[PDB]
RNA sequence: AUGGUGAACUAUGCCUGAAUAGGGUGAAGCCAGAGGAAACUCUGGUGGAGGCUCGGUUCUGACGUGCAAAUCGAUC
């Protein structure tokens, strides 16, 4: 397959948003509220 | 036959360890003679590119990443000599084109008396 | 190192420890070791709730 | 006769093969562990089937045909089957005659496997197991030794690039680098052997094509054009490359039997030295000959006659050597010498102590610093004086007629004809 | 010196066209005949091929007391 320019940035976007180690002050969201509350 | 697989683990060490740029060979120099000690270079060390994790990152990241990851530090002349002094080869400057050197310096000299 | 000894006519070399740092520069790889890259954040100062 | 019925079962199998993949990988199946008359029967049958079913572009780099499970049938069952020629040859002189003889059908099936294979990449695991098989302070017992010189001497000769013989020289090192150079001269024999460093230089009938298939040729042959002057430039690199890491390897090698000083390999490490010397870096010329000098010094402050005469010889072959571009204490090493040579009763001797093999085409190779005894090292060295590398000296002429009939009173009986045969060539030169 | 205008002045081309003729000798091949046990050769033909033909640096040489009163050997 092919994708698009943006298609391919925001997907590479994605997997540096796991594969990163991140600061405490980030990664303190993310670990958010419930969907019940 | 053990040592024929431990020597190999320092024999590979020593490739990872071997100075290949200008820009290690001038901080080679400034330790070896007085100039910076370890405690010195150990304060250098900490950059803006330090606390980097390199393992985990996928390569189309990480070959844009170090291409770009290079403080551009003073260099010498006396390094730049050293670098030029450890890569050349062995079969650099053989008789044979040194005698193939005069054959066309001989060519030249014959050129200028073509006119 | 291609430079000549001062203490001697030898030439100076270097000890593995300086060779293995200053590759630890240029690959950047943590020079001071003993210490984490990834201390969690102490709040030395959300501590304590304002009135 | 149960044999009879094994070698009809693998010969259906070589048939089968030959001429599909279920069956290579049974043929693997079949030599695995205690019986071991399928261990040697089906392993020197299947080099052979190795022998013409090997494509030779470096496999293993990961429609209707497949070519993809017969490649990974091929090097998935070729890991298994010199992984397993691996546990056969790695057994020591303290073992059962079945496993020995294992051995050494095993390391023949590796030397039969090298003459056609090494292009592809598992062959660094066969180069171990025929170096380590070579590489022994005792060979009296392996038959196949000879031969496997023979076969690394061939493949050395066909390099052209230097691809094969860095790859073999690496492994080569690693093993000299263990043993503390326990080596067995014909080794270094097989060192000489390297042709890497040394330069010593219809209308009618036409089956017709349609229109897109004589632009599909046309095309192919501008691509074919392409690969014919990328690959000159490649390979004019890579002969630099292997020229320049290969001298390394090779000269280390040479410089550390040097510190070790076995009364043997000098003569052909002084061989080596003097045909890939001139091939150095050019400043090494005068390191070169003042390690020849010290070689010499060494020998000043007393087995060591034949290590000056070879430093003597060495030296002037060196020079003699220097064919494309434009001697004291080497023509002093002999005037000193020659009494210690006429004193010493060892200047005929045959010299096959422990070489096995005259490495290749000795009739046309001239072993110019280690020919024969030490009564050609005399004359090749007053060869290579007085008529190689000038030194004319009519002096020295005097000098050095004084001293050899100061040694006619001390030799044997050819060595002495010899001599005054030089003395008629000296009567041809200067007729004083 | 700064900025412009041009360029076969000379080497190597590439594409697409035009032109690459004629006179003489007579290559390979083939046919007929004669010597040759056999190879092969010769005599006579044919055949139409030939770059067929015609309109000065160096050896760090040999002799810096010569093979040389116009040098050898060779490289390119």
């Amino acid at each position: 397959v092919k994708w698009p320019e943006y298609v391919r940035v925001q997907r590479q976007k994605k997997i540096l948003s796991i594969r990163l180690k991140v600061p405490p002050t980030i990664a303190q969201f993310q670990y958010t509220l419930d969907r019940n509350t | 036959s053990e040592e024929e697989k431990n020597q190999t683990k320092k024999e590979k060490h020593s490739r990872d360890i071997d100075i290949a740029t200008v820009e290690a060979m001038t901080l080679a120099h400034q330790l070896a003679l007085g100039q910076k000690n370890k405690h010195d270079l150990v304060d250098e060390g900490f950059n803006r590119y330090t606390f980097r994790d390199t393992e985990n990152l996928p390569d189309w990241f990480l070959e844009d990443e170090k291409e770009h990851s290079k403080i551009n530090k003073p260099i010498t002349k006396e390094a730049a000599m050293a670098i030029k002094e450890k890569i050349k080869a062995m079969n650099a400057r053989p008789i044979k084109k040194v005698a193939e050197a005069k054959a066309r310096k001989r060519m030249r000299a014959v050129a200028r008396l073509e006119k | 190192t291609g430079l000549l000894d001062k203490n001697s006519g030898s030439s100076l070399n270097l000890t593995k420890e300086e060779l293995e740092l200053i590759s630890k520069i240029q690959r950047n790889e943590q020079t001071d070791d003993s210490i984490n890259p990834y201390e969690p954040l102490i709040d030395w100062f959300t501590r304590h709730e304002e009135v | 006769e149960k044999i009879l019925q094994l070698k009809e079962d693998i010969a259906d199998l070589v048939t089968k093969v030959m001429e599909n993949t279920a069956a290579l990988g049974r043929l693997c199946k079949m030599v695995e562990s205690k019986n071991p008359n399928t261990c040697k029967f089906s392993m020197l049958a299947l080099v052979p089937v190795f022998k013409s079913i090997i494509p030779g572009y470096r496999i293993r780099p990961l429609e209707v045909s497949k070519l993809r499970n017969f490649e990974q049938a091929l090097v998935y069952n070729y890991k298994n089957y010199v992984g397993r020629l691996q546990s056969l040859s790695k057994t020591p002189s303290n073992a059962a005659p079945i496993q020995v003889s294992l051995g050494i059908l095993a390391t023949q099936a590796a030397k039969e496997l090298i003459s056609t294979a090494s292009h592809f990449n598992f062959r660094t695991d066969i180069f171990t197991l025929l170096l380590r098989r070579i590489c022994k302070p005792r060979i009296s017992t392996d038959p196949t030794s000879i031969q496997i010189i023979q076969t690394f001497e061939t493949l050395l000769n066909e390099d052209e690039e230097g691809s094969i013989s860095f790859e073999i020289l690496r492994i080569f090192n690693k093993i000299l680098k263990t043993r503390n150079f326990n080596i067995e001269e014909s080794v270094l024999n097989m060192l000489l052997s390297l042709d890497v460093l040394h330069d010593y230089d219809k209308k009618k009938d036409r089956v017709h094509l349609s229109k897109k298939q004589r632009k599909a040729r046309k095309e192919m042959q501008q691509i074919e054009e392409e690969m014919r002057n990328a690959e000159q430039a490649v390979s004019a690199e890579e002969r630099e490359r292997n020229q320049s890491e290969i001298l390394k390897i090779v000269f280390t090698i040479y410089l550390n039997i040097l510190k070790n000083n076995a009364k043997t390999l000098i003569g052909s490490v002084l061989e080596g030295l003097t045909k890939f010397g001139n091939m150095a870096n050019f400043d090494l010329l005068g390191d070169f000959l003042e390690v020849m000098k010290e070689l010499i010094s060494d020998t000043e402050f007393d087995a060591e006659v034949r290590k000056a005469l070879l430093c003597i010889v060495s030296a002037f072959s060196l020079i003699s050597n220097t064919q494309y571009m434009k001697l004291s204490k080497f023509v002093d090493g002999l005037y000193a010498l020659l009494p210690y040579i006429c004193l010493d009763a060892d200047i005929e001797l045959s010299y096959r102590s422990l070489r096995l093999a005259d490495p290749l085409n000795n009739e046309i190779i001239k072993p110019s610093v280690n020919v024969s005894t030490k009564a050609e090292l005399l004359l090749k060295a007053l060869d290579h004086v007085f008529f190689r590398s000038k030194s004319g000296t009519k002096e020295r002429a005097t000098a050095f007629t004084k001293r050899l009939y100061m040694c006619i009173s001390h030799t044997p009986e050819k060595t002495s004809i010899a001599i005054l045969k030089f003395i008629d060539k000296l009567m041809n030169r200067y007729p004083e």
